């Protein structure tokens, strides 16, 4: 049911504005140092997906 | 309204009116929280689907 | 035979106007190569800016090279009679016109007449499994 | 989800609302209750009830096409035809079919995967042991796919904004 | 297969005036060996003195010969009708037009029609790897 | 016998545009040493610059020189009847041509005719093992 | 209200012959392929701005068209299922402006 | 060889004026056997009696047949964008010409275009060797 | 054992245009004693006066007479499929052609037929000692 457009069933729509298109672009690996505070592992490479996502 | 759990749950409810499982239903909703600032800015839960008026 | 571009019978029916005598349909042949052409739509359009277009009466029109019938003044293939005419294709089309008139007519050597006629409608026989009413 | 999915059909009202008016009932899918396979192998041949349709018009159409056959001469041991004769073999009889289905395609069938396969044409005698065959008898086998239509589309939609 | 300059499909979509009756976008065969030509630039330059110019409205046209359908009257492929046409050439370039309207129409044989379309836009799809956004 | 190279079997059927007549399958016979010929091709390019090529519509066309039979009248064979071929050559090959027609006929002398068969397809029926759908 | 519209307008593909493999469409078939789908809905999507969306960044890489056959592997797709993805962006709000105000005294 | 009339390179450099973009000198080639024509004398002379002459302010003119580029809207090779050409002969003579607009364009069928181009002047390069400054 | 002049391999890949279906290199075999033709230089010359010329923009050849595979389609050999094409003569010498075309197909009797490939450039592998780069 739902709206009147989307009832029947012929069409499925998704909303999400984190999705991309395009695949990967390349990659890039950055290292350096950390402190105690941090709670990465030590010698694993890891994603990273945002700024906020640091200090932590 | 203004208790924080009752809205809590009528997000919950909009977000899956948008949900992506199903024909969707959208909508939008309108709250209001009220305090000190201190108070009002601890109620920001990042809520797309909801537009919450401060008040003093 | 469906895919064949070409005229199977030609009719024309004179009615002279000076003197009311009617000659029953008669069958004609073609001079040349050439065939008929039509054109039903009575308004017509012109291109104004930005897509519009303006809109003018006009007429239906037609062109018939048909031969001379040895037995029928030439005056009358000419703007001196009323014409009424019908055009069967091969593949089943039937055009149909009533009540038309010869115009703007031009010399001819006595066999060949290429007669242009008009007429406020002309109607269309498709063949059968036609789309439109 | 669970009922489309094993072959049932379900109906809904064109409109949503508490006022208690009344409103009419529309299909949802038109499926036939078909699912498995004589050898129990899943597949989805009849599962739109329009191939049940189109199955008994191309059998309809290609029976008469086939009328033509009726009461001709044949030849089989030696393929030869003499002069003058009004015959046919197996092989013009082969290449006809063909011809009468690409003709068809867009209107009962859809393109042949390979045509060179899906059609083929065999004499009574090789069929059967020696002395067993008769004569001026023929087995047909053919394979078709009926048309493709739309059937539904998904959308991505992936909104973005203009900062600042 | 990438540079061969041709036509590959033709779809066009009547809608009746009078009536209001479409009929779904029909594939259609060109007559002979010319191609469609287009204009999609809706303003016109006009050379003053000294490298000036000066703009003026125009419009954007489409000339498409196509061979009628002997399922639709001859009235529609003229001036009697709306018009939504597509081509696709072989390279993979695809032109759409929408809201058509013919213009000042001549006469036909039967099977052979020469349609002149202006229309406000005329939008276009370059093959993948386009440059210009 | 995988090899010789030469015709085996030719069938014609005929349908009168007039009166609608038809005459099943006969088999005819060749006047001479010269075989038939065939473009399955329905497209015809030319050649532009810089290796383009224009593309355009064209024709499926059958050379055909058969025996005139002594029970079909010379007019039929030439371009007052359709037409119905298959030609079945010694390496199984079988060609199959229908709703065909005659066009540009040359005089014959009664027995031998050479017609030039054109139609929208011809349908090519290769050995077994053939390669390609 | 972009999904809506969407919708409504895609409706007219709705038990249309769609043809995958062979993308020559005979004479008098009702029918349509890919190309010429993606076409018609570049058009539509173009012709939206100013009343749904603004200016497409990039109108050829913001709409892409799939059948289902060349997402799922060998023998798993489905006949005449599409997927496609489709990007825009609301109209824009407004601007930011810098004004460098700076009489002059001396007179050329 | 010095005595070969020819064309070698041409460079284009386009401008959409409605967005401002710049694509850099692509290359081109030519549809067919014509050359392009020049005009390099921006005034105009017209006969008066007994020899004298009035002088008229006309401008300078280009004539570029191209092939189109498949990664360019057929547009901007019409009068949607701005121009900025050079044309290189084979014995040497180089000809510039910049901020030229299009005039007048007419239907193309995708692949040829015949641009007019006009520009307040021209630049000539001849050969190493000239007599004039 | 150098001087002998003759062909001694022919490899073509087909490609459907229509469907894409790719074939791979099968190599052919000549019908008879006449050898193939090339022409490498995409320019074309003409008279004028003075011992000048005009240079235009051509095309590169290659007339290729083989045997039809018993496996591969009639059609495919004429203008419904793109072609690349390889011969290796006695010598050395080997020409190699990508993306050509076949423009103007001649009737053939099924075994034998005679193509006109037009590519953009052919290239030539001298055998070693070439003096040119």
């Amino acid at each position: 049911m739902a709206q009147d457009a989307l009832s029947d069933g012929f069409v499925r729509l998704c909303i999400d504005p984190s999705l991309n298109f395009f695949g990967e672009g390349c990659k890039i690996l950055v290292e350096g140092q950390i402190t105690d505070d941090a709670t990465a592992a030590e010698n694993v490479v890891t994603c990273v997906n945002s700024e906020l996502d640091l200090v932590e | 309204s203004d208790d924080t759990d009752w809205q809590e749950n009528l997000r919950d409810w909009i977000r899956s009116a948008w949900d992506c499982s199903k024909p969707q239903c959208f909508g939008h909703g309108y709250v209001f929280n009220k305090g000190t600032l201190g108070q009002v800015l601890a109620d920001g839960d990042n809520s797309a689907e909801l537009s919450r008026l401060a008040l003093p | 035979c469906n895919k064949q571009n070409g005229v199977k019978n030609i009719l024309i029916t004179f009615t002279h106007c000076d003197t009311g005598e009617v000659i029953g349909p008669i069958s004609h042949e073609q001079p040349d190569d050439t065939l008929p052409t039509y054109k039903t739509c009575a308004w017509t359009n012109t291109a104004l800016t930005n897509g519009a277009v303006m809109r003018s009466a006009s007429n239906a029109t037609m062109t018939l090279p048909v031969v001379r019938d040895p037995r029928v003044p030439l005056a009358w293939y000419q703007g001196c009679a009323q014409i009424d005419a019908q055009v069967e294709k091969f593949d089943g089309t039937v055009m149909t016109l009533t009540e038309g008139a010869v115009t703007e007519p031009e010399e001819s050597d006595g066999r060949a007449v290429t007669m242009t006629i008009i007429a406020a409608e002309i109607d269309e026989l498709l063949p059968p499994g036609s789309l439109a009413a | 989800t669970q009922l489309q999915n094993n072959g049932f059909v379900v109906s809904g009202p064109a409109t949503t609302s508490g006022q208690g008016n009344f409103t009419s009932p529309y299909i949802y899918n038109d499926v036939t209750n078909y699912l498995r396979d004589e050898k129990n192998r899943p597949n989805a041949t009849f599962r739109d009830a329009s191939s049940r349709r189109l199955a008994a018009a191309t059998g309809v159409a290609l029976a008469t096409f086939l009328q033509q056959f009726n009461g001709l001469a044949v030849f089989t041991k030696n393929t030869n035809i003499k002069t003058g004769i009004i015959g046919t073999n197996l092989r013009l009889m082969l290449g006809k079919i063909r011809k009468w289905a690409s003709d068809n395609v867009g209107v009962l069938f859809s393109e042949f995967d390979n045509i060179n396969e899906d059609i083929q044409l065999v004499s009574d005698f090789d069929v059967q042991p020696k002395c067993v065959g008769q004569p001026g008898v023929f087995h047909l086998n053919m394979r078709y796919r009926p048309p493709v239509r739309g059937a539904r589309i998904n959308v991505n939609l992936v909104p973005a904004l203009f900062d600042n």
